[PDB]
């Protein structure tokens, strides 16, 4: 067991393994890292699935049963920050780049709609439209779905990053 | 799919290499170097880790005594007042501790005309998950010999055990495994080809 | 009083070896008890379905990391048994798991509080073998590989979101699908 | 005569009489409602003072 | 309320942070989101019903106004006004701020700084007040010296929010013990009986609180079951028995202490002297059971010694039952107020003004401040 | 004085009211759904203490003796089963908040004895 | 930064001595040993070698704007 | 969720506000009467009953009447 | 001075402590208490004061009235005293203790609040928090009192 005597030095070798595991920011990096992990795709399936019905004309002169729209929002995707040129080439989009370009370090986010249409009393067919773009989300820096995330120190300089740069901001 | 298979193929490759240094700490250097291998011998023995709410070891005996009697601890399903049935933990008496290593320093399994004897030492309610319940996650023991490997083995079923709220002692007789057993056994070989 | 209660049943004898550890495997580690063989082989049909990174993460972690064993005839035709991964045992008592390229540090931690113990199934009995004192974990070494940065994924393992490529023209395929 | 508990339910425009709660939720009979509340009847001192509820929802 | 009202039990605290969670930037964000995201299937709707009223077929991704999402999320975090620009003036405001770059120790603290929403300009004083439930988790030292002084707050060095996750595994494991889902059991038996209580939802009713409580804590300790964030708090007085998962749940690392002793011996220390050979780590100090995340609501049920080595042993014994063990007292502090040479030589008023000052020292803030 | 306390309808288990009997002369308890009635045995219909003097000792629980957060004492032996380690605390309800008296609950399981000096 | 071309306080020398002092440390001398071989007696200069951090080797990690 | 309604729409001549509700709990009974078309109900009321209720007691008849 | 505090608490404990007129008596024993503390802090103070010398510094800048009083001498060389929140003792902010670091039910001096060390000597760390929590009254009215007496 730690004597009395070890005991100082003990405590701080734990406190230093706590901070080499976790960081200072840790708790903003988790959180964000947990609401692109759940939160989202939990708040996409939570809404309600669209359930339009066309207004009845009356041009035949009957009581029609007009044709009814169906549209459930399903996976999400979202990839890494991407920087498109105004010609639409895409690049990686550096932190540092946005910072001096006054960009917004976002993630552009996709998700596969299943549409589907019932008309009158004839078949519905769904069809989808899988990844269709909804907008960007911007990203927290050093999160897991950050360019800069298990990069070394010799990347970071490479990127004109800082290492010691805690991250957990958006830009 | 042939890209992994060549994959494969090289950490095998790469396991055949002689190893003479610690990959950090250089003043270091291997002691002992064991493939790890399933337990060809142990593999046909289903497996069952018990997990004890509490320190099962009876009160009055401590030290090698208590670990010699759980190691050889018999649990039996039983059934109550009502008729559910509930758990009584065995543990073996004196004279089966000594019979037991007799047997053993006589290199035998059991004595075929001795009887071995274990007293019921407290009741507790179970809770079994095994590989047949959904979302099971398989616990892997392992056994170092020496000069010879690591040798793994799965503890098929996991049984977890709480205090519950008959003073009995459980004869046991020693006899052959039957067709199904046996057939038990050939069937977990079998997890190990085709 | 005493109450008798006789029972026959086949007495299960186990080669403990020299120890006995506890291992519960992380999301990073996998066993395959089967024998590595090319042909029969698990018909790992996932780059059939063209995944993407985190499953090709995946898929990296379940050909890189699985211990496997394999059955090699020399030419004399003699069956060896031959294992892709060795634990090493170090001067100064330390382990580590060595699979291939892959090093993995092992530590060894002993059981405190919980009584797990070792028994085997019996029929409807359960018999006693061993009590488990020391469990193993283990860790990769080689973090300043990509592979250690994506394990954290591994840990991770409800839909849950996917991660493309970068690819794509996507303001021009907004405007494009917009004309 | 006093000490009467109300339930502000979300979208009801007024204070209810929990005991009026209660029996929407379907538990009509005074033992059945006491029951979910009071959990040990060897109380006195805690069912004199949910008698002034069960008469306000007589 | 009954209880309240005959005075058995005391009322509750708007201070104490057993009853408080912090909202980072995950569940933030999923705030926007959720309404971004509803309105976006809003335009959608309108936009399909101007196509399909008139026989014609609507194209989904006209329908989709991208832009809603990107420039919702992006208002709400440019101005920090946390709500629908078309109702600026209802919402928050303030939730996202500029990051300080003059110091690193004001970057970082910045970081980690936790606001109160109560109104500025208010005359109460105990939201304001230093509650002794802050031990630990807050800077007891770093705070404003102006109006928002007491409202904005700063984390302490291990202090740790839950990030959450779901009770399923816990409600099943809870099940499979022996206890009574609240829908099968007679009211006759909760009267000697412990109410159970997950995430707030009463799911049942256990007959002997001990067992499971020293069950539950062996699971934690394990990391199996029960993730590490996860706080049980037994009300032994009230018979109830309170699991949280919920995220929000500020905590903080302390040692167990099983007998007057700490679980937290030689070895690990050695094990963890070698971190950088092997890969030993805190993830493994957690594993093996010898450190704990508390949190405030289970804080208020642990014994806590501040230093082992003179407050386990005895001369006439003070508690004798400790549970726990503080890591380092000096843990207590926050960022600013730790580079503070002999705090405790100090009149805690000139702690706050160094904690205030050390924002605004200059030195090199950043590696790459030439870029 | 005692403590009076609610009584059930055994048709529809709704609490029962007193009534004179306005022909016997004695008082009865009536269900006011159902005409169910019966002869009430205490002949008191209300009590109420104003020094609110209550018996605190009844409403503490022997499941207290193991609170690792309240202070022991082997100086106070228990008083019923002789176990030397008892656990002590003030009575923390309103009206006996006052009083700063202390109570102790012994620190042995299945006696659970609990006392005031 | 870069190490004080002076002592603040006195003015000795100091910026010939950073390189020294690192090597001096190199080899296991303790500080105090390194400051006394380096020669700096008074402890306004004694400030400078174990109160200074070099960052600019950590500014020269990126790559220049040639 | 808002303050409750004291005046309604005559159920059968529907001009807004019209009906006002008197409350003899004396004779606990409730009266409803249309300022414009005179038409009326009353309702055995209770000390809970409010004029929603005896409004909704009224609209209850109709409902049922009107079948 | 805390062998006096701990009779009065056996005293109050055992129902020998009688309430005094007006106050209640848990109201009495507080105050009991604290005077009991107030006399040890002062005592100690005076003390200190007696045992500077002529040179001493502290004495030169309180003698001549310029910076500081002769409490803040006592605070600094001999004890600091007791730290009140609101007027009374530091506040059962847990349930029935001040910290998770004392015992339920602890009415002694370094429970409630009472540093016992001096500035010199540095604060435990019970009472290191428990004088912030005195600290920080000062700065709340600090903020909150400009705005009334303005208007
Ligand atoms: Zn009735
Ligand atoms: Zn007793
Ligand atoms: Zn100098």
């Amino acid at each position: 067991e730690i004597t009395p005597d070890l005991w100082q030095e003990a405590c701080w070798i734990v406190i230093s393994s706590y901070f080499d595991e976790k960081g200072l920011v840790r708790q903003q990096l988790d959180s964000f890292d947990e609401f692109i992990q759940m939160s989202v795709q939990r708040i996409v399936e939570d809404a309600p699935p669209i359930d339009l019905q066309a207004e009845a004309q009356h041009a035949s002169g009957e009581v029609e049963e007009p044709p009814r729209y169906l549209l459930k929002f399903e996976q999400i995707y979202l990839s890494k920050p991407t920087h498109w040129e105004r010609d639409g080439a895409p690049s990686p989009m550096m932190p540092n780049e946005a910072r001096l370009r006054n960009l917004t370090y976002s993630a552009p986010l996709y998700v596969d709609i299943t549409k589907t249409v019932i008309k009158e009393g004839e078949e519905q067919l769904q069809t989808q439209h899988q990844k269709t773009f909804i907008g960007k989300i911007p990203i927290m820096l050093r999160s897991t779905y950050c360019l800069l995330n298990g990069l070394t120190d010799r990347d970071l300089c490479e990127l004109n990053e800082c290492p010691l740069d805690p991250g957990g901001y958006f830009i | 799919r042939d890209s992994q298979i060549t994959a494969i193929e090289k950490t095998f490759e790469d396991a055949q290499k002689s190893i003479s240094q610690h990959y950090s700490k250089p003043r270091v250097t291997p002691v002992e170097v064991m493939p790890v291998f399933p337990d060809f011998k142990m593999w046909i023995n289903p497996c069952a880790q018990v997990i004890f709410d509490s320190d099962p070891a009876p009160k009055d005996t401590s030290g090698a005594a208590a670990l010699e009697m759980m190691s050889q601890a018999m649990i039996r399903g039983m059934m109550d007042e009502e008729g559910n049935q509930f758990v009584a933990y065995f543990l073996p008496v004196e004279e089966t501790l000594k019979k037991r290593k007799r047997d053993q320093e006589e290199e035998m399994d059991y004595a075929p005309d001795d009887v071995y004897d274990y007293k019921i030492a407290r009741e507790y309610n179970w809770n079994v998950k095994n590989k047949a319940s959904k979302g099971y996650e398989e616990n892997y023991f392992f056994i170092f010999r020496e000069g010879d490997g690591v040798y793994y083995n799965e503890l098929e079923t996991r049984v977890r055990l709480s205090k519950r709220r008959t003073n009995a002692l459980l004869v046991v007789k020693h006899r052959d495994m039957n067709e199904k057993e046996l057939e038990a056994q050939e069937a977990r070989k079998a997890q190990l080809e085709n | 009083p005493e109450t008798r209660i006789e029972v026959e049943i086949p007495k299960v004898n186990t080669d403990l070896g020299n120890d006995l550890y506890f291992v519960k495997l992380p999301n990073f580690l996998s066993v395959e008890p089967r024998p590595f063989d090319p042909q029969y082989y698990e018909d790992e049909f996932e780059d059939e379905e063209m995944l993407d990174e985190e499953g090709r993460t995946r898929l990296k972690l379940k050909v890189e990391n699985t211990i496997r064993w394999r059955i090699r005839r020399d030419e004399e035709g003699n069956e060896i048994k031959e294992s892709n991964a060795r634990i090493v045992k170090w001067s100064d008592g330390s382990m580590s798991l060595h699979l291939g390229n892959e090093v993995f540090d092992v530590y060894k931690a002993p059981l405190q509080g919980d009584h797990n113990h070792l028994f085997i199934r019996q029929g409807t009995g359960l018999q006693g073998q061993a009590v488990f004192k020391t469990k193993l974990t283990f860790r990769p070494h080689s973090t300043d590989s990509a592979t250690h940065r994506k394990m954290t994924l591994s840990l991770a393992d409800t839909q849950k979101i996917r991660i493309l490529p970068m690819a794509g023209r996507d303001p021009e395929c907004q405007r494009t699908e917009m004309i | 005569i006093g000490q009467r508990i109300v339930a502000t339910l979300p979208y009801i425009k007024q204070e209810v009489p929990i005991i009026i709660v209660f029996r929407a939720l379907g538990f009509v009979s005074d033992r059945d409602i006491l029951e979910h509340i009071i959990y040990d009847f060897e109380d006195p001192e805690m069912m004199e003072m949910v008698k002034p509820s069960l008469d306000e929802a007589f | 309320l009954l209880l309240a009202a005959l005075g058995r039990r005391e009322l509750d605290d708007r201070d104490h942070y057993g009853n408080k969670r912090l909202d980072l930037a995950g569940p933030l964000l999923a705030f926007l989101f959720r309404g971004m995201f509803k309105n976006l299937l809003k335009e959608v709707r309108i936009y399909a019903q101007k196509f399909i009223d008139r026989g014609k077929d609507f194209n989904l991704e006209l329908a989709i106004k991208t832009r809603i999402i990107s420039d919702g999320l992006k208002y709400s975090l440019a101005t920090g006004n946390w709500g629908d620009q078309k109702k600026a003036h209802q919402a928050r405001a303030g939730v996202s701020q500029v990051l300080n770059r003059l110091t690193f120790a004001s970057t970082l603290s910045h970081l980690r700084r936790l606001n109160s929403p109560i109104g500025r300009d208010g005359k109460l004083a105990k939201p304001r007040q230093l509650h002794n439930t802050l031990w630990g988790m807050v800077c007891p030292a770093e705070t404003p010296e102006g109006h928002a002084v007491g409202l904005v707050k700063n984390l302490a060095l291990m202090a740790y929010i839950s990030v959450g996750s779901q009770p399923s595994p816990i409600l099943e494991f809870l099940e499979e013990w022996s206890m009574e889902n609240l829908e099968e059991i007679s009211p006759a038996a909760i009267a000697d009986a412990t109410k159970i209580f997950v995430n707030g939802c009463w799911v049942g009713i256990h007959k002997d609180p001990e067992q499971l409580m020293n069950t539950l804590r062996k699971l934690r300790r394990q990391m199996d079951i029960i993730v590490s964030e996860v706080s049980m708090i037994r009300d032994i007085r009230e018979r109830e028995i309170r699991i949280y998962t919920d995220a929000g749940r500020i905590c903080r690392p302390l040692l167990i202490v099983e007998k007057q002793k700490l679980l937290l011996k030689k070895r690990h220390i050695d094990q963890l002297k070698e971190r950088e050979y092997n890969n030993y780590s805190w993830q493994d100090l957690v594993a093996s059971g010898v450190v704990e995340y508390i949190d405030t609501l289970e804080e208020e049920t642990v014994m806590l010694a501040m230093t082992p080595d003179d407050l386990q042993e005895k001369e006439v014994a003070y508690c004798s039952t400790y549970t726990h063990c503080e890591i380092h007292p000096s843990m207590i502090l926050g960022v600013c107020a730790s580079i503070i040479p002999f705090p405790d030589h100090n009149q805690s008023p000139r702690n706050t003004y160094q904690s205030a000052m050390g924002k605004q020292a200059m030195g090199v803030y950043i590696t790459n401040f030439h870029v | 004085p005692g403590f009076v306390g609610i009584r059930f309808c055994q048709e529809c288990n709704n609490m029962l009211y007193p009534k004179e009997d306005k022909e016997n002369r004695i008082l009865l308890y009536a269900c006011r759904n159902c005409d169910y009635q019966q002869e009430a045995d205490n002949s008191c219909i209300y009590v109420n203490k104003i020094t609110h003097e209550v018996d605190e000792l009844t409403q503490i629980i022997a499941d207290v003796s193991q609170d690792p957060t309240l202070p022991r004492t082997e100086d106070h032996p228990c008083q019923k089963c002789g176990h030397k380690e008892a656990v002590f605390f003030q009575s923390h309800s309103a009206r006996a908040e006052d009083a700063m008296r202390l109570y102790y609950v012994c620190t042995a399981p299945h006696c659970g004895h609990r006392w005031t000096e | 930064m870069i190490i004080p071309v002076r002592c603040f306080t006195c003015g000795k020398i100091v910026g010939n001595k950073w390189e020294a002092y690192l090597g001096l440390l190199q080899a296991e001398y303790t500080e105090g040993d390194a400051l006394d071989a380096l020669g700096l007696k008074r402890y306004c200069c004694r400030r400078m070698l174990l109160a200074h951090v070099d960052l600019i080797e950590k500014l020269l990690n990126y790559a220049p704007l040639e | 969720t808002g303050t409750l309604e004291t005046q309604f729409t005559c159920p059968f001549c529907n001009h807004e506000k019209s009906c006002d509700v008197k409350m003899d709990r004396a004779r606990n009974t409730g009266v409803i009467s249309c300022t414009v078309c005179l038409e009326e109900f009353q309702t055995p009321i209770t000390y809970l009953s409010e004029p929603v209720d005896v409004y909704s007691d009224w609209i209850d008849a109709c409902e049922a009447a009107n079948q | 001075a805390k062998q006096d505090v701990i009779e009065v608490i056996e005293k109050a404990h055992n129902n020998e402590l009688e309430p005094t007129p007006g106050n209640t008596l848990r109201q009495t024993f507080e105050n009991q208490v604290n005077r009991i503390l107030n006399d040890a802090r002062d005592k100690t103070g005076s003390s200190a004061q007696k045992s500077l010398s002529e040179y001493n510094n502290f004495k030169s800048m309180v003698v001549s009235g310029a910076k500081g009083s002769k409490i803040n001498i006592s605070q600094v060389i001999a004890v600091v005293g007791q730290q009140n929140v609101e007027g009374k003792r530091i506040p059962f902010g847990f349930k029935h203790r001040t910290l998770p670091h004392f015992i339920k039910d602890d009415y002694g001096p370094e429970s409630r609040g009472f540093v016992e060390n001096s500035y010199l000597a540095g604060l435990t760390p019970t009472e290191f928090f428990f004088h912030a929590m005195g600290g920080r009254e000062g700065l709340i009215d600090t903020a909150v009192k400009t705005a009334e007496t303005g208007y």
